[PDB]
């Protein structure tokens, strides 16, 4: 199984410098070798066999080089050690021993096969020795996937290759707001070309002025114009030895591993357009093509060596099941009387009937034998149809769990499954007082030494299959052979309303009975799906058939029914053909963390949502990194392992070099998490100072410098990330005292656009709710900007890559109000000036810039108060909040303001205010002591009422990224009723003209609280 | 009709859903326009409001329930357990709950910590399993090739050459009773501590109903101060 540690032996973090292996010899003989703990297997190869001469039989020894290693790993697994190159310290041994012997079978698919392995963080053998015919199933047919995606990769090469690779990085509509498209000089931009000429890197710059919608092979001809300016050439040599070279060239941002191999408008790579908003100058290196086609590696896959029925609607009986017994339960007979098993079958968590309970039954022994009957009919059942039981202790009379575990009543082969079924039952989550959890995890929990209860599933003398679609469509014509004014208004008005709306029963019926008219307003279908009774197959056979001839939805709405509301597979294929079809892969890569989570929901392995990502994923190699990481990240979790094991299997088997690049991230991440892992348990006792003599210490050695240098950043793989520079390297103080690391950015052109890459490397602390916090602030902007709302965010970078560990992206030139105020010499005082925050800007944006500054500032500002209002971030403080030397401010620190967010002992609910502080006001109106009334203030105002107004316009879409995050497994997105807030901040249930007098009262309540004393800073006396 | 019982003001879904939770089909509660909250299928069902659909037969709310009444309902009143003596005893049961609460964090702790060493010890086991075995094989690859030489050697006088292979082999099984060792050793912590397990699990379970019924009727104290 996967290991818990990153120590270097078991149950050990760091191996002694020097250790005694006992080496096992083909002769059959034991030597013990006392070895360096970073000595390669090469050098302890060639000390064993010289030493082996002093023992007997050295006769039968061979050369030195018809032998392998092998040892067991941490993981229990036989490894045979190719790459010898490869370190004592990072074998990932149990036991320090080795065994040398005869190489067995196909060399190749045995490396590749453990690369896989260390990829995924589990040896690719457990899934060989895994009888259900379901997981060997996927394991084989995905491939299928995997095939499509490497023919697409390979069908126009070498161009093909470089665009899995290095895939443009596009804003997904051409088109600029006038706020964007006013910054140009006269709808034209000027840009910097690079050529490198001589062997020694010397470089020319041809610095061309060009309309901002050229695609790079205009930039190209254009920087050819320029050099072929004065060679006596005609209009038509000219025109003709453009044509000719303009694609013989690409450009490359210079600094990174980003390249424009596609002919989008220039202005519409987010590089480009950065630089436009951000008034910066673009940088482009121009090379040839076969400069970059030669270096791709033109990768080869491996085909791995893993290569009587009665319909349903003619069984017209009720559904009935038997509780045979389980094998124990953990009770104490003392205090508790009796338990019994109470059971129910569900749609996701909407129960399809009333739920059914056995006898009470002495906690000593638990054995029911007793047939369970179920209030609906075999022909009734839907296809996502579920039994989810549990078992219960009774002790007025309360009621509690014990074990739970829910069943799939239809296999993946549409089976509707009979005769006997162990299942291993689950552990209640924490706080789940509830009797069921039918959102938890569907199958058997593969713990065997947990209670174990068997079931009897009813016989009916043959296979019992879900019907055909050719049946379900007939049945329809069955079904239904048996207006107003105020009508049409009424269910347009229905569409309008948000997903967390509750709908009373009449609408449902008054949905369902229009449901003909609902075809012509297509978005309506997430609540025309709730109207539905799904314990009627008469209604089901029927909505089947609108769902196949429905209008396609935009993407945005698609994303709902993949949500935990929406488990019909046909409901849910819908949703993927709209993705299909109308996702561009900017979006996907933007909403990618919600799609990987929905996986989970999915009831059977092979599915089309699996099928559509990995397809993605395979190409497209920046979609694909974010696949990898975000399921790698849950592999450590009981629930998933297997699921997204055989996902990440599949994915690896055909994603090409970059495995190759991606255990160089795994491996160098691995060193951190020991690393880290010392100083949060056995050294946590120890001074800060001797802690950082440690760290430099251990971070000197050869084995760590070799691991963490020559990597792609996992925040962002178009960054190299170099050489360490150590002397900048330091534990930073902050909440589990995380590692702040500095590579040299190795790029050839680094100096154009930054020579040292800071990542903060944190162990300890969840960061999946800062990684959603940072998503949604970007989605807010994205929307800001494409209404043509100027309001600047930061949505800095961060990665959850396992438990509790994940990297944050620094941000350069920027500081804390905290850190701003200290800088300007407090001299002591109580209260910090007011005054100082815009004194600190004016000195570092004087004169000339100063009022673009106080713009940022003021841009900036407007934005994190309206995100930091609707999102409810109570908790901000003068280190949470920090500001750059333009005048940028942002928000860092996520993850604690929902800490306070349940009442107790009665103490009512805890209010998030909108305050504003006075030093940002006193900013915004340029040193005004009267901030409250100037142009300055109302020009804020407004930019925060449209704001406000514009996210309140798209707040079906944050509630559905919300809603797709509830299965995930935050503790604070549990459900629907953690959302709700939402509702109330964006006034949901009022009108516009409403919410816009409820936001502009909140925000005018903020600065009646002005002139706070605050009569100490460190303490709040 | 504002008196009347089963009328919860104008409250959120989240606390309706609550009550709801848990009930026999009929149970009910009227919440703000007025809306109705019911029990069908195990399910709460949302009705709006006099009338539902088109003849809008009755004159007011009260009236409209007690038709269809010809269902239980929940009460905003009725608190089965002077203002001086309950102002004492929420002090008394809420520490009474507070300090089985934070025995119940301090089990699960345990319970936690217990289960993952549990697996540990469980891939520790499959590995010592591995690692006895691959010794198996060597003390197997041992005699093979020992059989050759030790006949020779025997056949001379030397039994020099005896005595070095047989100072090896003895090695050899001797680390092997030491793996067996360390293998039985972590196999009666694991039992040992598997038991630990299931002991902490009877305790939680014990005492989750107990802090269930400690909120029940903490919560219903609290409910007759505020009326
Ligand atoms: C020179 C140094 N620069 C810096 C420091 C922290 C962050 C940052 C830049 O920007 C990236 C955003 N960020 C986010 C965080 N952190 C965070 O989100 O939680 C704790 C804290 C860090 F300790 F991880 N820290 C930073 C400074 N001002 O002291
Ligand atoms: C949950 C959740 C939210 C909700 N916010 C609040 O409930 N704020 C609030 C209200 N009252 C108090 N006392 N404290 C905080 C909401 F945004 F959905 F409303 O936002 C989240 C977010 F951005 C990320 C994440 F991982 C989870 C969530």
């Amino acid at each position: 199984p996967p290991r818990p540690s990153s120590g270097e032996l078991w149950g050990i973090h760091l191996m002694p410098p020097r250790i005694l292996v006992e080496c096992l010899l083909p002769n059959g003989m034991i030597v013990t070798l006392e070895c360096l703990r970073e000595a390669t297997l090469i050098t302890i190869k060639h000390e064993l066999f010289k030493e082996a001469r002093k023992y007997p039989l050295h006769q039968l020894l061979q050369d030195e080089s018809s032998y392998i290693f092998v040892s067991v790993t941490q993981e229990a697994e036989r490894e045979e050690f190719f790459d010898e190159t490869r370190r004592l310290c990072d074998l990932r041994l149990f036991q320090p021993f080795l065994k040398v012997i005869e190489p067995v079978g196909n060399r190749e698919e045995k490396i590749l096969n453990r690369e896989i392995g260390f990829a995924i963080g589990m040896p690719v053998c457990e899934f060989d020795m895994v009888k259900d015919p379901e997981v060997q199933d996927f394991r084989r047919n995905i491939l299928n996937v995997c095939k499509e995606a490497v023919d697409l990769r390979d069908l126009n090469s070498p161009h093909s290759r470089a665009m899995y690779v290095y895939p443009p990085n596009v804003e997904s509509s051409p088109e600029l707001p006038k706020h964007i498209y006013n910054k140009l000089d006269k709808g034209q931009i000027i840009v910097v070309i690079w050529v490198i000429v001589s062997p020694n890197n010397d470089k020319q710059k041809y610095t061309l002025k060009i309309n901002h919608d050229c695609v790079p092979e205009q930039v190209i001809a254009e920087a050819i114009r320029k050099k072929t300016r004065s060679m006596l050439l005609s209009s038509e040599q000219l025109k003709l030895c453009v044509l000719e070279y303009q694609g013989k060239y690409i450009l490359k941002v210079c600094g990174c591993d980003e390249y424009f191999l596609e002919k989008y408008p220039l202005s519409q790579y987010k590089y480009i357009r950065s630089c436009i908003m951000l008034g910066r100058m673009p940088n482009l290196m121009l090379m040839a093509k076969e400069s970059l086609y030669s270096q791709l590696p033109m990768d080869c896959f491996t085909m791995p060596s893993y290569s009587s029925t009665k319909s349903l609607w003619v069984i017209n009986s009720a559904l009935r099941i038997k509780i045979l017994c389980a094998t124990y339960v953990n009770v104490n007979i003392r205090d508790i009387d009796k338990i019994y098993v109470r059971t129910g079958i569900y749609h996701g968590g909407e129960p399809l009937c009333d739920n059914v309970n056995t006898q009470r039954v002495p906690c000593s022994n638990p054995r029911w034998n007793e047939w369970l009957n179920y209030d609906i009919y075999i022909p009734d059942l839907p296809r996502a149809a579920r039994l989810c039981l549990s078992i219960c202790s009774v002790k007025k009379e309360e009621h509690c769990p014990l074990a739970w575990g829910n069943i799939n009543l239809f296999d993946y082969t549409d089976t509707l499954v009979s005769g006997k079924m162990a299942l291993n039952l689950w552990p209640v989550p924490h706080g789940l007082e509830d009797l069921l959890n039918p959102i938890g995890v569907t199958g058997s929990n593969p713990n065997k030494e947990t209670p174990c209860l068997e079931l009897e599933f009813d016989w009916f003398s043959s296979v019992v299959k879900f019907p055909d679609m050719s049946v379900i469509e007939e049945h329809a014509n069955w079904s239904v052979s048996r207006l107003r004014e105020n009508d049409k208004e009424q269910l347009k008005a229905i569409s309008t309303r948000d997903p967390l709306s509750e709908i009373t029963e009449q609408e449902k019926d008054f949905l369902w009975s229009h449901r003909h008219y609902c075809v012509t307003i297509p978005e309506i279908l997430p609540k025309l799906l709730l109207s539905v009774k799904w314990n009627s197959r008469d209604e089901v056979a029927q909505m089947y058939c609108l769902v196949k001839d429905w209008p396609p939805i935009k993407p945005e709405q698609a994303m709902e029914l993949l949500d935990c509301n929406y488990p019909d597979p046909m409901v849910r294929g819908f949703a993927v053909r709209c993705l299909e079809k109308y996702l561009t892969d900017d979006k996907l890569s933007q909403y990618l963390i919600q799609l990987v989570q929905v996986l989970k929901y999915e009831q059977y392995l092979d599915n089309l949502l699996v099928r559509f990502l990995l397809k993605k994923a395979l190409t497209n190699q920046r979609i694909g990194h974010f696949f990898f990481w975000h399921l790698k990240s849950e592999m450590h979790n009981k629930t998933v392992s297997q699921r997204f094991g055989l996902l990440l299997e599949s994915y690896c088997r055909a994603c090409g070099m970059y495995l190759k690049h991606l255990n160089r991230q795994v491996e160098a991440m691995e060193k951190l998490i020991n690393l880290t892992d010392i100083l949060k348990q056995e050294k946590k006792d120890e001074t800060q100072k001797v802690q950082m003599k440690f760290l430099v210490e251990q971070m000197r050695r050869p084995d760590f410098m070799d691991a963490l240098q020559g990597f792609l950043s996992p925040l962002n793989p178009a960054h190299q990330l170099g050489n360490l520079r150590l002397e900048e390297c330091r534990i930073m103080s902050s909440a589990k005292r995380p590692l702040w690391l500095n590579w040299e950015n190795p790029d050839i052109m680094s100096e154009l656009l930054f020579q040292n890459n800071e990542i903060i490397f944190k162990n300890g602390d969840d960061l999946r709710q800062d990684m959603l916090t940072l998503q949604i602030i970007r989605i807010m902007e994205n929307i800001w900007q494409n209404q043509g709302l100027d309001l600047r965010m930061l949505p800095y970078g961060c990665l959850s890559i396992g438990d509790c560990v994940g990297l944050i992206e620094v941000v350069r030139n920027s500081h804390t109000i905290m850190q701003i105020q200290c800088k300007g010499g407090l001299k002591g005082a109580l209260q910090f000036n007011s005054h100082t925050l815009h004194q600190w800007l004016k000195d570092k944006n004087k004169g000339e810039i100063y009022d673009a500054a106080i713009d940022l500032f003021t841009r900036s500002c407007a934005g994190y108060c309206v995100a930091t209002f609707i999102l409810g971030i109570g908790d901000r403080h003068n280190s949470n909040i920090m500001v750059k030397d333009d005048g940028q401010l942002f928000h860092i620190d996520f993850g604690h303001f929902l800490d306070h967010k349940k009442k107790k002992f009665g103490y009512k609910r805890e209010r998030v205010p909108f305050v504003l502080t006075q030093d940002f006001l006193i900013v915004i109106s340029k040193g005004a002591q009267e901030c409250t009334k100037t142009r300055e203030f109302e020009r804020f105002q407004e930019m925060c009422y449209k704001a406000y107004l514009a996210i309140r316009q798209h707040a079906n879409l944050f509630i559905n990224l919300f809603s797709m995050m509830l299965g995930s497994g935050m503790p604070e997105l549990q459900s629907f009723d953690d959302i709700a807030y939402i509702r109330k901040t964006l006034a949901l249930d009022k009108t516009e003209q409403e919410a816009l007098e409820y936001f502009m009262k909140q925000m005018n309540d903020a600065h009646h609280g002005g002139w706070t004393t605050k009569m100490d800073w460190i303490f709040h006396t | 009709l504002q008196d009347a019982e089963w009328y919860w003001g104008d409250i959120s879904r989240e606390e309706v859903n609550e009550k709801l939770r848990d009930t026999a089909d009929g149970t009910f509660l009227v919440r703000d326009d007025y809306t109705l909250t019911l029990r069908k299928g195990g399910n709460n069902k949302l009705i709006k409001i006099y009338g539902f659909s088109d003849p809008l037969t009755f004159s007011s709310v009260v009236e409209l329930i007690n038709h269809y009444r010809n269902l239980y309902p929940v009460s905003k009143y009725q608190q089965d357990q002077n203002i001086e003596a309950v102002g004492k005893k929420l002090h008394e049961y809420n520490t009474q709950f507070q300090e089985k609460s934070r025995e119940y964090d301090r089990l699960y702790e345990e319970y936690t910590r217990t289960s993952q060493e549990i697996q540990m010890k469980r891939t520790a086991i499959e590995a010592f399993n591995e690692t006895i075995k691959i010794f198996e094989e060597q003390c197997q690859t041992q005699e093979r090739y020992s059989k050759e030489y030790i006949e020779k050697f025997k056949r001379e006088g030397n039994e020099k050459e005896i005595q070095r292979i047989m100072h090896n082999y003895d090695k050899l099984k001797s680390r092997i009773s030491e793996i067996i060792d360390s293998r039985r050793r972590l196999e009666e912590d694991l039992k040992k501590q598997a038991a630990e397990y299931r002991e902490i699990d009877k305790r939680m379970n014990s005492i989750k109903p107990d802090l269930i019924q400690l909120r029940k009727t903490r919560d219903q104290y609290l409910m007759w101060l505020t009326q």
